[PDB]
RNA sequence: GGCCGCAAGGUUAAAACUCAAAUGAAUUGACGGGGGCCCGCACAAGCGGUGGAGCAUGUGGUUUAAUUCGAUGCAACGCGAAGAACCUUACCUGGUCUUGACAUCCACGGAAGUUUUCAGAGAUGAGAAUGUGCCUUCGGGAACCGUGAGACAGGUGCUGCAUGGCUGUCGUCAGCUCGUGUUGUGAAAUGUUGGGUUAAGUCCCGCAACGAGCGCAACCCUUAUCCUUUGUUGCCAGCGGUCCGGCCGGGAACUCAAAGGAGACUGCCAGUGAUAAACUGGAGGAAGGUGGGGAUGACGUCAAGUCAUCAUGGCCCUUACGACCAGGGCUACACACGUGCUACAAUGGCGCAUACAAAGAGAAGCGACCUCGCGAGAGCAAGCGGACCUCAUAAAGUGCGUCGUAGUCCGGAUUGGAGUCUGCAACUCGACUCCAUGAAGUCGGAAUCGCUAGUAAUCGUGGAUCAGAAUGCCACGGUGAAUACGU
């Protein structure tokens, strides 16, 4: 697994956002599947889902670059900014913290 | 401007020498509202010089104060690209403050075994000066010579203003009459 | 000064009380009560004990 | 930027306290809390109501409980009837006896406290409403004060954001000490939110309740009077 | 703020009581000044011991009207920023705005 | 493509594509390393602190089972959460409960309650003894406890861009605004700008502008000169005992307490100026220009802060974002910062002698004399609810001896040992006292901040909060400067 962030430094902004997953192999011919956590009512209205929506825009994302199977993702934490943050984002977030992760871990 | 005008800050004389230009030295001595201690330095320090010069405490004590502190100093700042530091007369009271700070600036210089002795030092340094601070400050005086450079203005002060210029300064801006 | 933060601020007020010897050293019927009041009450608070 | 309660400044000086009773300090807190605890379990039963609000006493040895109506036939109800179980309501509540209270206010739409809330109550709720307001302050001037404002806020018009309107006659100082006059502001709850009421009226010049000062004492203090001189 | 440390506070006043409180003015005499050793040991001492909590350490309180903690007067037991409140409001007597 | 010229170059002069405007003018807002002008400790003219050293303390960083956060240049960091062993508490580990620790409707079984043993870390569980109350028609009912269901309670749990109430800050800055008339097709102008003047849309003068409201300013608190009534828990001039406390006989001149009254308006005189307003000079006055200080924060704003006072909509768990208990954590650690403390001494330290305060708390509390101990403190105990008492010979300062720049006769972080204190309990991780030990520090970079006089600088005291426990915060009194040309 892993977290990801889109935050910058340099200029006045801060374009921040962020989340942490935990995405661990599974059994064997088991398949996908999901959990989210801070969905319970922080991540959620809408945006549970989306982060669910952004594991399936994920499918067209990787190294190889396509579809996943197996594996189980978990939505640990993350945090939004309330003015620049939307359903989404996060999600567009979603699948670039799946696809980053993968690529570090290997797939 | 600030606005707002208003100066010094008035000062009692301080009771052994009368004066408020002792304090007056007592603090620009002072340090932290310590005035009994500080009192007690600027007597023993001018008792001292002190045996140091003199017989006396105030014969220093007027040679340090004369130093030591001047009568001119430098004004600031600025002038076109850059900063400048002018010469002017000092302020008549500060200074001072001269300095008063100078004698004691500094001291502090430092050594140590009691301020203090440090007064101190160099009344004794300074004061004859030859003491420090003197030289100090001499740096007035530095300048600043330095800075001699110059400051007016820049043009505008040198700037502008014809009157009398010889400038060409402040006054408005001034042709015939009315 | 704020519910939450801060510097800096904060915050003033004040309370507070007048009182206190009217304080009297000795009872007496009117008096009686007031000193009953006044305690009747609230507005003051009336203490009478010698001590 | 943010003001004083005209309120306020204030009490002691031309306005009342709120409560009015000694406590503290071993007494003191708590108490201040009963409270506090009167508040709450009296005033659900005025709310219903056309009483503004309410001020303790406390004498003692009692409670408490002085109330201004709004309305007073509303609350005394039949031959005194309620008064009777308002309160027995106080209590309950509290260790003491608890006394009710009348109160009567007020010129009713002078307040604020009783105009507001008659505004909040329309925005609870929610009606066309918006207006209110215009109104209220017409209202107030109205039945007396010098002038009113009144200002309403959360969110306004169902909503997103947030929000605000005000309108207000007449006015109305704000520094003049001070005085008085008042004030306020009260509030909340509706299905999409807090809503949000302020009121002020400006009586003019008279003197309050109070304050601060007493009269001059050396008519007080007179010098003609024996004594101490103690301590004896 | 909650009711639980509302509460806790209230129930801990409570018992404690039945313990403090009484205790404590045993404690210290059993330990600590003192104690003979018969005690202190502990056991004597866990009369102090098995109460805990009821203790003024804890006892604390806090508020309270709000119940929260750690920012409340005490002498009127209120936060705080009601008292404030409250003040404007005039619900305490006597007590004003602040100047000097 | 054509045309002109030796030619660079000139000339005639498109289209496809593409955007949703581009463009002239004027008004309002806002801005300038454009002009004029006024002011603020804004800068100078000065004084003193701050950066380097060690520590106090909050935030960030790193770390951890956990280290509750929010805030984050102004608008954050000794702030809100004013005093985290526990509780408080957010967090972690382990134990453990599910109509619930708290709460309402309804029914069923028991009065509430008291006493008591044992397992267990305790929560919790089981056993044993014991009371039989209150209202009453003595039927029955209520209180309080236990059990049980549909609801439901509970949530320091999210959302401050859902919202109220409250607050920061520009800043006590001099501004803000409406009605009517006039003026412009209009934004809007006029008034609110001009002239004199001010701390100021302050005051006065004057014009197609006029009329009116809010802010500025008074009120109201505080400080102190004066007039006056009064006299203990206060005072003491002349009288008196007391080997010197108004203790007490005595006294009311006086202090003080706190109640009422007087005073300041450029008023008055002289000068300037539009014979205005105002300003300068002077007398009178305790004080001269709201005498000084405070409360006071308009209109408007950062799409400011507040789910952590409180309120309350939305969203969500109740198989718990609930709740009980023992222990742990909030305090960990090669870091960095914001803010605070303390020292480097000699107009300082140390030992002895020694003078002059304000303010504030105290009914399971404060506390002298006296007794015990090196001492924290404890014992004993007058007094008191404080104008009645204690902190208390306040310290700096004053008198005397001593030190000579030596890392000291300074500093005294660190670190060993022992004693005292609150509390269930001082292991991680509190405070105080005694003995011993011992380090950086020689007045500190790029740099920077507060202050115009009873101010700064500088010395001590008290309180909230508070079982106990500040070098922060709030308030107090002592000593008490330098300099202010210039703009």
């Amino acid at each position: 697994k892993a977290e990801y962030t889109i935050h910058i430094e340099v200029p006045p902004n801060p374009f921040w956002a962020s989340v942490g997953l935990s995405i661990e192999p599974l059994p064997i011919g088991s398949g996908v599947q999901y959990e989210s956590r801070v969905s319970l009512g922080y991540l959620n209205q809408s945006f549970q889902n989306a982060v669910m929506e952004g594991v399936l825009y994920g499918c067209e994302q990787g190294l190889y670059g396509w579809k996943v199977t197996d594996c189980k993702i978990c939505f640990e934490y993350g945090l939004y900014y309330s003015p620049v943050s939307t359903p989404a984002d996060f999600r567009l977030l979603s699948p670039i913290v799946l696809e980053q992760a993968l690529k570090k871990a290997g797939t | 401007p600030r606005r707002r005008v208003i100066g010094q800050r008035k000062i009692l004389p301080d009771p052994k020498f009368g004066s408020e230009l002792l304090a007056k030295f007592v603090n620009i001595l002072m340090v932290d509202g310590k005035k009994s201690t500080a009192e007690s330095i600027v007597y023993s320090a001018l008792e001292t010089l002190a045996q140091r010069s003199g017989k006396s405490e105030l014969e220093a004590f007027e040679v340090a104060l004369e130093n030591v502190r001047p009568t001119v100093e430098v004004k600031s700042r600025r002038v076109g690209g850059s900063t400048y530091q002018v010469p002017v007369e000092v302020r008549p009271v500060r200074r001072n403050a001269l300095a008063m700070r100078w004698i004691v600036e500094a001291a502090r210089k430092r050594g140590d075994k009691s301020m203090a002795l440090r007064l101190a030092n160099e009344l004794s340094d300074a004061a004859e000066n030859k003491g420090t601070a003197v030289k100090k400050r001499e740096d007035v005086h530095r300048m600043a010579e330095a800075n001699k450079a110059f400051a007016h203005y820049r043009w505008l002060s040198l700037r502008s203003f014809s009157h009398q210029a010889g400038a060409s300064s402040k006054q408005p801006a001034l042709g015939y009459l009315n | 000064i704020s519910p939450h933060v801060n510097k800096d601020a904060r915050d003033q007020y004040e309370i507070r009380t007048h009182l206190r010897l009217v304080d009297i050293v000795e009872p007496t019927e009117k008096t009686v009560d007031a000193l009953m009041r006044l305690d009747l009450a609230a507005g003051v608070d009336v203490q009478i004990s010698l001590g | 930027g943010q003001k004083v309660h005209p309120n306020g400044i204030r009490l002691g000086i031309v306005k009342p306290w709120n409560s009015t009773w000694f406590a503290n300090t071993k007494e003191f807190a708590d108490n201040l809390d009963s409270d506090f605890k009167v508040r709450q379990y009296l005033t659900k039963e005025l709310a219903k109501a056309s009483v503004s609000r309410i001020v303790i006493e406390r004498p003692a040895k009692s409670i408490r409980v002085t109330i201004h109506t709004a309305r007073p036939g509303i609350v005394i109800g039949k031959k005194g009837e309620d008064v009777e179980k308002l309160r027995k309501v106080v209590a309950d509540i509290a260790g003491v006896p608890a006394q009710i209270n009348i109160a009567e206010v007020r010129k009713p739409e002078l307040d604020a406290k009783l105009v507001a809330d008659s505004i909040t109550s329309q925005l609870e709720r929610r009606v066309m409403f918006r207006r209110a307001m215009k109104r209220a302050v017409q209202n107030a001037m109205r039945l007396g004060a010098k002038g009113i404002k009144v200002e309403v806020s959360g969110r306004l018009g169902g909503a997103e954001i947030a929000r605000t309107e005000w309108y207000r006659e007449g006015r109305v100082p704000l520094h003049t000490l001070r005085a008085d006059i008042d004030y306020n502001t009260s509030e909340a709850h509706t299905t999409y939110g807090v809503i949000g009421v302020k009121v002020w009226i400006f009586k003019g010049e008279i003197l309050g309740g109070m304050a601060a000062v007493e009269q001059p004492e050396k008519p007080a203090a007179q010098p003609k009077k024996q004594q101490r001189k103690g301590r004896k | 703020a909650k009711q639980s440390m509302k509460a806790r506070e209230v129930k801990r006043v409570a018992l404690a009581d039945k313990y403090f409180a009484k205790r404590a003015e045993l404690k210290a005499i059993i330990s600590d000044v003192n104690a003979s050793d018969e005690d202190r040991w502990n056991a004597v001492l866990k009369l102090q011991t098995l109460p805990r909590d009821s203790s003024p350490s804890r006892q604390r309180n806090r508020c309270r009207q709000t119940g929260r903690p750690h920012g409340f007067l005490r002498k009127f037991g209120l936060s705080r920023i009601k008292v404030r409140e409250a003040a404007m409001r005039g619900e305490i007597p006597g007590l004003k705005k602040a100047s000097w």
